[PDB]
RNA sequence: UUUAAAUCCUUUAACGAGGAUCCAUUGGAGGGCAAGUCUGGUGCCAGCAGCCGCGGUAGCUCCAAUAGCGUAUAUU
RNA sequence: AGGGAAUCAGGGUUCGAUUCCGGAGAGGGAGCCUGAGAAACGGCUACCACAUCCAAGGAAGGAGGCGCGCAAAUUA
């Protein structure tokens, strides 16, 4: 019954340019 | 040069004291700070308030309920209200909060309703949070605790400006916190200073403590279903209000105030001395609808 | 039984949501649809739509007596300046 | 909740209030015992103007025209042009629409098509040098705020032009003024119409015969506009305005009858006559105008929440019923302090008000 | 860091797609575009030049 | 020339935002849409300030407090028009870039 | 006398003089005499007028007694007061829960009204779906919480505003609604569902209120669509487009134009079929093209506000409020 | 094991890797697009720009430094 | 007149180590008591200055943190 947070909440990359 | 670095060193040092200039509204004497506990459900809320009353008053409560007015020190008052999981409620208090303690569970970590209050805050205008963090008796005292504090005190520093402070509560002696942390975190609830915000500032609010009904009891028997008139007790916030005006209480609806009157204040503050600390009988706690002593 | 005065407010507001319901899950009227041709609307429908459009060039000058009196003064100018 | 209100008196102000304030009003039994029972005309241009102005406000007339229901809108800006009935000046009009421009969402750009002076309604002369000044007190203070007057008209032919425009403002400073100060210079205005320009002439040698003793600078400009700038009816008329060192304007204005009724009036008499109404006006002198009063006390009562001073004279029946309108809509009640002034020898008593505002600002300007 | 704004926009490189000829007209032929037209515009301007 | 520069010997400067200048006129330029004009709060002068990138616009409303920086080089990066002198670095004390990229939320 | 026949009067703001002096004698002219005459930065000097005000409200009414004061300036912030409400629900009463605070906001002017609102809206980082226009959504603005139906417009750089199918994904967004009188510059939130839990986030988007207005101004983009059936050179003739003479006659030169890109002109009406017409081009066009003409339609929104009454519920179920489902529920 | 007791350091049993997604960043410079919007002309063009299109809501390339890397003011 | 002064130890140039003091005071200036050693780091009286409790009669007393969106070692 816990919401823990998800991967995207915990590191809040945002809009980061993707690179290789 | 020197002069030159210095001259420099405080034109950036004047930077960050240029403000917009607005005038002082602030009331000569405040009413009691509101103080808003919420966390994840099983966390810790209830257990806390227990604490924070019995370091300032050493009056007993039990069936804690409402908000709760004690006298902290000799220049501020406190008002204490428990924020539960609901969404609702979530919403509304962020909108009258003073204060804010966020409740971390340190073993499980953070969890969606602490980020959640922390948008409808920004949202709504940001108060003073104050984040602590319970739960850290589970690991022993090696790099793992270590780590552990920092991580989510990082996570906890872009959400908030930097240097909002982030307490810790090391363990429960006999179902309560240890009493020099609770001490510890009683200082740091006196010395804040507090911003005004717009939304507050503009309007006139009341967190009533009390509530009574005012009908003729000849009316309720004839048809339970009648319209009431209620009559409800509280301190004035924010702006002056006026005898005949519009309110809106969030759930019910809104409202036109038929009538208004003072009232001589409960729980008020001390008449100036210069005792080194106040005894017994400066310290009070009004609870309406709590239960002080023995009665509920 | 008797009824409550916050549940009669009730009662018209489920009245108002039901009906709102309904147009959602309807088609949409042709003047919300894109790109809709001839078939598909009434006939003679956007004599009152009232929509709003772009000209290609500008509309020819219509002759009135005001036009004629301005050009006449123009010509009786010139005639006394003698300014062939 | 909506307010009501009985009789055709003080109809502009309960009209003026009731948009600001955003509760509708009911007026009832409009001149229901007279020979005409209906509303008049130049009251109906007045409903009208509102409607221009406004966005979204619905208006019920009877057919009797006795009773009115006024629902108010959100006032809107932009250009708009009217038509002012010639029965009532243009001034009539501009001290609604000067109480109404500061809280526009668009700036306000009227042109106003009417009478200019009239010996009824404040000239338009007045509201410039004395109005004017007084909102840019409170900040509304730019570049635009301008009144220019296009064309001259008296009655009862009228045809007149003023044109009328004001920035927008989110919210009303607040003001201190306590100290009257001592008159340095008096200006004048004189004006003749459709007539020889010699009357204007002969109004300048008798105010300034009279003044003149009091102070050394009293300099009286002449108007004479030629053409259809004239208007389409005759007269003169003078306006003298007096001003001080803390930089209050106090003005006093005559002007002669219309054609059609009423003897005429030798220009003599009307230049020592208007000077004479000046010398009365210092003696109830303060830091606004006897017609100015009920203006400054609005813009007072909508400040952001701080506590306004005024000295002004004595108080004029239309200020002490407009002070019981704030009451009954906003709910604000001021605190009248007057002030002896036994043996400093100035003139009459003032008086002093001083109150705190309601937390107003202009809901219908727009955010970028 | 004019250019570090422009490289977050473009983190996504979808592209807006083409569409196609309706059905009930399929036996006419492909749907020309602007990129169709000026080939068949750029070959009349040559000829008509060269006459 | 300790006080030369319109900073007053800052090194950064803190403006209100008075109007969108480039927004309010109807020019699809988008080098003219990225000026705004704002008023230092030190010494009271109105300034033509820029706006890194069209989109950020839309974070700053009328009357806010912006911190406000010099344009050292890479003026003639913008297209054809003078006076590029000025850079909007911070509102609310919160980076653009931050609020651009999704990393930072306005508190109100 | 003032907070203690006149009707059908004249309309004067002019104060006629009962008594006047008569201004030839020295005694009444003396009485006029006194009247006439015989470094710090912007920053510095801005917070020293502040602070003069600060000192002038606080120190104005100290004089006068509680019960004075009440009436010159209200009751001030600090004081504990009683206030009676009438006409509340029974419910209220009945479910009262002292854990559930209750809050008492006073209301500016005009609050109480209800108009169009325009709001800038940004869709939250964190929520998994995107929000459809024309779907109920829970706000929570200023002190009170309630669903409404939105518009999702985007503008342009002439200043046109058109309707938007849902929100985008990472920009910016207009949005209006039918709702109460707020002021401007403030924030708001926005839910899908109160009642029940999720698992993921809940807090749909945030922004700022814009505007107050009474109409919407907002259009959609209308194209009318025509197929080629006789073509010469240039001139090619239209039909499938309008259906009748008198349509035709409405809509001449209008700018029409191609799949392909080419521009045109509507010239005249054609008789042989019912609704056809002449349209001259750029250049030739072919069999397969097919043109279309580009309006702008009004649109509008109902006016549907619906405040939630959570307070008045069952202790058990105040956690459980339902309004309009939204269209996938559906 | 350490130590007054305990932590830390050193030994050491058992789990712990294929997109090994158990996913390095900061700054600079380029490419790609529709029945999309605006502005100006030299018919079919150019600039600016483009998560927004008719209906529909259930992760391109190159360069420099690398757990480090820029900007602004003064300056040498 | 924070600064020194010295001292020991040393193969890859010493990011070594430590000590030694000039006095005075205990809310402010005087008087007084003990002991081998103090005109006391501690009692008392008078005067001066503070502040606390009370049934209003009387009684008992002798140092640092913030002002940089920021106060836990002011501890165990
Ligand atoms: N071990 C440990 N348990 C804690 C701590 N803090 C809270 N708890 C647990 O929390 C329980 C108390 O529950 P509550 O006082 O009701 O806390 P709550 O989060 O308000 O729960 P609700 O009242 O249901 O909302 C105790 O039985 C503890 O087991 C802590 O710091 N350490
Ligand atoms: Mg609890
Ligand atoms: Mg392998």
């Amino acid at each position: 019954a816990k919401r823990a947070i998800t991967y995207q909440i915990a590191k809040n990359r945002g809009l980061t340019p993707r690179r290789k | 040069v020197r002069m030159a670095r210095s001259f420099h060193r405080t034109q950036d040092l004047k930077t960050k004291k240029h403000h917009i200039p607005v005038v002082d509204r602030t009331p000569l004497e405040p009413p009691p700070i509101v103080v808003v506990v919420m966390g994840p459900p099983k966390v810790g809320k209830s257990t806390l308030i227990q604490c924070l009353i019995r370091n300032f008053t050493r009056q007993k409560l039990t069936e804690i309920r409402g908000p709760v007015t004690i006298v902290s020190g000799k220049k501020r008052r406190l008002t204490i209200i428990e924020c539960g999981c609901d969404i609702n409620m979530m919403i509304d208090l962020a909108k009258v909060a003073d204060l804010v303690l966020m409740l971390i569970d340190a073993s499980f970590g953070f969890e969606m309703e602490t980020f959640e209050f922390l948008n409808i805050c920004q949202v709504h205008g940001f108060p003073k949070i104050m984040g602590v963090l319970t739960h850290l008796d589970s690991f022993k005292h090696n790099k793992q605790l270590k780590k552990t504090k920092k991580r989510l005190k990082h996570r906890f520093w872009t959400e908030v400006y930097p240097g909002a402070k982030l307490f810790y509560l090391s363990g429960m002696v006999h179902g309560e916190y240890q009493n020099q942390e609770i001490h510890n975190l009683g200082r740091f609830i006196t010395v804040m200073k507090f911003r005004p915000l717009t939304w507050q500032t503009s309007h006139p609010y009341i967190l009533a403590d009390r509530m009574e009904d005012l009908t003729n009891p000849e009316d309720i028997r004839t048809n339970i279903k009648c319209d009431r008139k209620v009559s409800l007790y509280g301190y004035l916030r924010g702006a002056h209000l006026k005898n005949k005006s519009q309110i809106h209480m969030p759930g019910v609806g809104d409202f036109a105030v038929s009538d208004i009157s003072f009232l001589p204040d409960p729980c008020a503050l001390p008449e100036q001395q210069k005792k080194r600390c106040l005894n017994e009988k400066e310290k009070l706690v009004y609870a309406p609808l709590s239960g002080v002593g023995g009665v509920l | 039984e008797v009824k409550s005065s916050f549940e009669k407010r009730q009662e018209k507001m489920n009245e108002k949501i039901a009906s709102l319901e309904k147009e959602l899950l309807e088609k949409k009227p042709w003047q919300l649809q894109g790109e809709v041709t001839a078939q598909k609307r009434p006939e003679n429908s956007l004599l009152e739509e009232t929509l709003h459009f772009d000209h290609a060039v500008r509309m020819a000058p219509v002759i009135t007596e005001e036009t004629t009196l301005q050009l006449e003064d123009i010509i009786k100018q010139r005639i006394r300046d003698q300014a062939w | 909740h909506s307010l009501s209100y009985a009789g055709c008196n003080f109809l502009r102000q309960r009209l003026v209030l009731s948009t600001l304030s955003g509760r509708p009003v009911k007026i009832r039994k409009i001149r229901a015992r007279d020979d005409n029972p209906g509303l008049r005309d130049f009251e109906a241009s007045f409903i009208r103007l509102l409607d221009k102005i406004t966005n979204g406000s619905r208006i019920e007339i009877n057919q009797t025209g006795t009773t009115l229901y006024y629902q108010p809108g959100l006032l809107y800006g932009g250009s708009v042009e009217h038509d002012c009935s010639v029965l009532r000046g243009i001034g009539y009009y501009l001290e609604s629409l000067l109480c109404l421009a500061p809280f526009m969402k668009h700036p306000l750009k009227i042109v106003l098509r009417g009478v200019t002076n009239d010996q009824v309604d404040p000239s338009v002369d007045v509201l410039k040098a004395t109005a004017l000044p007084l909102l840019k007190q409170f900040g509304i203070d730019g570049e635009s705020f301008e009144l220019k007057i296009v064309r001259r008209g008296m009655p009862p032919g009228g045809g007149g032009e003023v044109v009328f425009s004001c920035p927008v403002r989110k919210v009303l400073k607040p003001i201190q003024l306590t100290d009257p100060g001592k008159i340095k210079r008096i200006r004048g205005m004189a004006y003749s119409v459709r007539v020889s320009p010699q009357m204007a002439n002969r109004i300048v040698d008798s105010a300034r015969s009279i003044l003149n003793k009091f102070i050394p600078d009293i300099y009286i400009y002449t108007d004479h506009m030629k053409g259809v700038n004239s208007g389409k009816s005759p007269g003169f008329g003078l306006s003298l305005v007096a001003e001080t060192t803390s930089g209050t304007f106090l003005s006093a204005e005559l002007a002669s009858n219309p054609q059609g009724q009423g003897a005429a009036v030798l220009p003599e008499d009307l230049g020592r006559n208007c000077a004479r109404l000046l010398l009365e006006e210092i003696y109830r002198g303060g830091c606004v105008d006897s017609t100015n009063q009920s203006l400054a006390l609005l813009l007072m009562t909508l400040g952001q929440q701080d506590v306004s001073k005024v000295l002004l004279g004595p108080l004029s029946p239309y200020t002490i019923e407009f002070l019981r309108h704030l009451k009954s809509f906003f709910q604000i009640m001021f605190k009248i302090e007057t002030k002896p002034c036994g043996e400093e020898l100035k003139g009459g008593d003032k008086v002093l008000m001083t109150c705190v505002g309601i937390g107003f600002s202009n809901l219908s300007k727009t955010l970028k | 860091m004019a250019a570090a704004f422009r490289k977050a926009a473009k983190s996504r490189q979808r592209e807006h797609r083409e569409r196609s000829q309706p059905g009930f007209r399929k036996h006419l032929g492909l749907l020309e575009k602007k990129k169709d037209y000026k080939l068949r515009a750029d070959d009349y301007r040559k000829k008509q030049e060269y006459l | 020339a300790l006080k030369a520069n319109p900073f007053g010997g800052a090194s950064h400067a803190k403006g209100i935002v008075l109007e969108k200048v480039g927004v309010e006129a109807k020019q699809p330029n988008s080098a003219i849409r990225k000026c705004v004009r704002v008023q230092l709060i030190k010494n009271g002068k109105k300034i033509t300030a820029f706006v890194p990138n069209d989109g950020c616009l839309n974070f700053i409303e009328e009357n806010d407090e912006v911190l406000v920086a010099g344009f050292g080089r890479k003026g003639h990066a913008v297209g054809d028009i003078p006076g590029v002198r000025f850079k909007v670095v911070k509102v609310a004390n919160v980076s653009l870039l931050a609020l651009y990229k999704g990393k930072k939320e306005r508190p109100r | 006398l003032i907070y203690g026949h006149k009707a059908d009067s004249l309309d004067c703001s002019r104060f006629l003089v009962e008594a006047p002096h008569d201004w030839d004698l020295e005694e009444v002219m003396n009485s006029i005499r006194d009247c006439f005459v015989t470094e710090s930065t912007y920053f510095d000097d801005l917070k020293g007028e502040m602070q003069k005000q600060a000192q002038l409200n606080r120190a104005e009414f100290e004089d006068q007694d509680d019960e004075a004061r009440v009436q010159y300036e209200g009751f001030r912030p600090g004081m504990y007061v009683r206030i009676e409400i009438e006409n509340v629900p029974c419910e209220f009463v009945q479910n009262f829960d002292p854990h559930y605070p209750i809050i008492l906001g006073g209301l500016g002017n005009s609050e109480g009204n209800v108009g169009y609102v325009q709001m800038r809206l940004k869709k939250h980082r964190w929520y998994k779906k995107i929000l459809k226009s024309r779907d109920p959504i829970i706000f929570s603005v200023g002190w009170r919480r309630f669903q409404t139906i939105p518009l999702y417009y985007i503008e342009d750089h002439n200043g046109r505003q058109r309707l938007l199918k849902y929100t985008p994904q990472h920009m910016h967004c207009g949005a209006a609604f039918w709702g109460p009188i707020t002021p401007q510059g403030t924030g708001f939130l926005a839910i899908q569902s109160v009642s029940g839990i999720m698992p993921d986030f809940r807090i749909a988007a945030t922004g700022v209120v814009l505007d107050l207005d009474k109409s919407i101004k907002i259009v959609k983009k209308l194209k009318l669509t025509g197929f080629p059936y006789k073509i010469f050179k240039n001139t090619s003739f239209i039909k499938g487009m309008f259906n009748s003479a008198l349509e035709v006659a409405k809509f001449e030169g209008a700018v029409i134009r191609t799949v392909s890109g080419i521009r045109g002109q509507i010239k005249k009406a054609l008789r042989a079929p019912e609704g056809a017409f002449r349209a001259s081009f750029e250049d030739k066009l072919l069999m397969s093209d097919i043109v279309f003409m580009r309006t702008w339609y009004p649109v509008s929104i109902p006016a549907f506000y619906n405040p939630v009454t959570s307070l008045l519920k069952p202790v058990g179920e105040k956690d459980t409020w339902s309004g309009m489902r939204t269209t996938g529920q559906l």
